[PDB]
């Protein structure tokens, strides 16, 4: 979760227009600009609580 | 003489020959350049 919000994460391949490429899941901008940003990152628990 | 015979084969494209003096006329390519894809290349 911290890395691929903060990092990126390459995840796995797609095609565009016959030519394969990336495919990676992160964080939109403003929600990791900041060290206030940290804690509002969420995880799933066991028992299914964040 | 082999091939005028398996000429009469229907339902294939059965021909015999032999290999030229080279152990190892043209060969002419057709090229997706612009990322058109297989049936529009299929149609070219």
């Amino acid at each position: 979760t911290l890395g691929a919000a903060w990092g990126g994460s390459y995840v796995n391949d797609f095609i565009d227009r016959g030519r394969v490429k990336k495919v990676y899941v992160m964080s939109e901008a403003k929600y990791r600009m900041l060290p206030d940003d940290i804690g509002d990152w969420y995880v799933r628990a066991a028992d299914g609580q964040m | 003489r082999a091939t005028r015979a398996f000429s009469q084969i229907k339902d294939a494209m059965v021909f015999a020959f032999n290999l030229p003096a080279i152990v190892e006329g043209f060969d002419f390519e057709l090229i997706d350049q612009a990322g058109l894809g297989h049936e529009k290349l299929t149609q070219a």
